[PDB]
């Protein structure tokens, strides 16, 4: 997907 | 009306071997005091340790460049001058539309160094991603980071580093008007 993460990247 | 601009921050930015300029981000102070202070902290470097020699490792066109992974570097690390996570102070801005300064996290509640510059009007991020900043200029280097050719994990391909970083004081607040505020 579009998401802003710090770790686990994802969809 | 809108929400004051109290505080600035700097960056100034190198890709690979090329220095690119500035990127000048306004803080809301008054709106999210806690985290404004964090990100000022991490900019000047006073505690130790901070953003200069960070680079953004992850950039997505027409959506956002990320960066401020202080620790590790390849944007699973960082950490915030209250531990390693601080809560999510609230959500009173929205990531409006483009250049917005927002921080990365991972689920409720787990802010660190990691941030983010808007290049869309992420919507569905609202209530989500505490936002505390907006960039007032160098959006042109905004870009140029936007534009840069990257893998299949969305990491530039030449670092985009933050060279420096610092403060500027802010002698006259200014107001950034938002719609309905
Ligand atoms: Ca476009
Ligand atoms: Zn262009």
């Amino acid at each position: 997907x579009l998401l802003v993460t710090a770790g686990l990247v994802l969809a | 009306r809108g929400p004051s601009v109290t505080a600035k921050v700097f960056f100034d930015v190198r890709i690979g071997d090329k220095d690119v300029g500035r990127i000048v981000i306004g803080l809301f102070g008054k709106v999210v005091p806690k985290t404004v202070e964090n990100f000022v902290a991490l900019a000047t470097g006073e505690k130790g340790y901070g953003y200069k020699g960070s680079k953004f490792h992850r950039v997505i066109k027409d959506f956002m460049i990320q960066g401020g992974d202080i620790t590790t570097g390849d944007g699973t690390g960082g950490v915030s001058i209250y531990g390693e996570t601080f809560p999510d102070e609230n959500f009173k801005l929205k990531h409006y539309g483009i250049g917005w300064v927002s921080m990365a996290n991972a689920g409720p509640d787990t802010n660190g160094s990691q941030f983010f510059i808007t290049l869309t009007k992420p919507t569905w991020l609202d209530g989500k991603h505490v936002v505390f900043g907006k960039v007032i200029d160098g959006m042109t280097v905004v870009h140029s980071i936007e534009l840069q050719a990257t893998d299949g994990h969305d990491r530039p391909l030449t670092n985009c580093s933050i060279i420096n970083s610092g403060k500027i004081d802010v002698k006259t607040p200014f107001v950034v008007e938002i719609a309905d505020w």
